[PDB]
């Protein structure tokens, strides 16, 4: 076509904050950050390469879209959120033009999630309806905030065979915020048998199924190598160095993301012991 | 659903309204009128002609404060106990449906 490019410029501009999501490659991508209920407003700038050049179009649109995209191949894709703003009726453009848009209080229920088997995305999409329409997408990030009291639930998990070997792990809460510290103690209540190796691991389970069809991808956020072995021990796990996401549960039934503490132990007999507990992560407001 | 104040003068037996909502403390921050709030209790029932009905409390109203005390995130018992202070005038700050 005759357009050099489609530009989307938010009003918030310099002042509005930005966030970084990891792409599939692992490069950082920076985008403007929004919350539930916040307005999305700006300008759409269309530039012709050459002025006085008629373009006949069926329409000019901008949309705000919250998308869930499942298994990487299409098309289980559905838009839980869709707003439309018509910038121009069927007609023509002979010269660069700059449209205003404003979506007034925009539901953004879910935090953007880029996953191996699922993607939840928000974007502004400029569409020029022709003849194959011209499309431009402008990526937005949404964070889900929450609030919980500072108290100690003092959960514990144990790895125990019976009378001969017993190991207890005790930590302060079942719900941690994204910059929180997990505070723990590993009690050796009983060791009739030497311990070859002990691990504490923080892992994420992304469950990306619909109905009977179900799939789990597991990743290990952290490892605490308590014992190379073999001879209680205080545990402090600092969530802020890492890059976890809040717990996301049954999001549109499409997927869930959950976080677990695993206590893994290996004895002198090379027998493995495993105990797993779920913890809930949340994002504390910036302010 | 912009926030407004409501003054309910105890009449006879009750304030003439009921509250339902979450048992847990805290929760997600969601927008009401583009403004973010922790989960809120709401008015489940209003007794017709009762003291809350005259004061202009409407069904569905979500309680942001009780006598100026913010109750975002509060459990159902907390709010209910706070309403039952027993004081003859109750002032609510509510977010209408
Ligand atoms: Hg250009
Ligand atoms: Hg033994």
């Amino acid at each position: 076509g005759p357009i050099c490019e489609i530009d989307v410029a938010l009003n918030d501009g310099e002042t509005r904050k930005m966030a970084e999501m990891k792409t599939e490659d692992g490069k950082v991508e920076k985008h403007y950050l929004f919350y539930d209920g916040e307005s999305v407003s700006g300008k759409v700038n269309l530039a012709f390469k050459q002025p006085g050049k008629r373009l006949e179009h069926q329409g000019i649109r901008i949309e705000f879209v919250g998308q869930i995209e499942l298994f990487n191949d299409k098309s289980n894709t559905h838009e839980f959120v869709n707003l439309v703003k018509e910038l121009a009726l069927p007609g023509e453009l002979t010269q660069s033009r700059s449209y205003d848009f404003e979506f007034m209080q925009v539901e953004k229920p879910y935090e953007s999630y880029i996953g191996a088997n699922v993607r939840l995305r928000y974007f502004l999409k400029v569409t020029i309806v022709r003849r194959t329409d011209l499309v431009k997408e402008y990526d937005l990030i949404v964070h889900q905030l929450a609030t919980y009291p500072d108290v100690n639930n003092s959960i514990k998990m144990e790895v125990g065979i019976e009378d001969c070997l017993h190991i207890e792990f005790e930590y302060n809460k079942s719900k941690y915020h994204l910059k929180d510290v997990i505070v723990g103690k590993i009690y050796f209540l009983l060791v009739r048998i030497k311990i070859q190796h002990m691990e504490l691991q923080l892992i994420k389970k992304e469950i990306t199924g619909i109905g009977p069809s179900t799939t789990t991808e597991t990743e290990t956020i952290a490892k605490y190598e308590i014992m190379d072995g073999a001879p209680s021990i205080p545990i402090r796990l600092f969530l802020a160095g890492y890059d976890p996401t809040p717990t996301m549960r049954d999001v549109n039934k499409k997927f869930s993301v959950r976080y677990f503490l695993n206590l893994v132990l290996v004895d002198e007999e090379d027998r493995r012991y495993f105990k797993q507990q779920e913890i809930i992560l949340w994002r504390k407001a910036p302010e | 659903g912009s926030p407004r104040v409501v003054r309910i003068v105890k009449s006879e037996s009750g304030y003439g309204f009921n509250v339902r909502g979450q048992v847990s403390e805290g929760g997600q921050l969601r927008s009401i009128n583009g403004e973010l709030y922790a989960p809120l209790q709401h008015v489940s029932a209003v007794l017709p002609g009762g003291a809350a009905d005259r004061a202009g409390v409407r069904k569905g109203d979500r309680i942001l404060e009780v006598n100026g005390v913010n109750v975002e995130g509060a459990t159902h018992k907390q709010v209910v106990d706070l309403i039952r202070a027993g004081e003859k005038e109750l002032i609510l700050t509510v977010l209408s449906v």
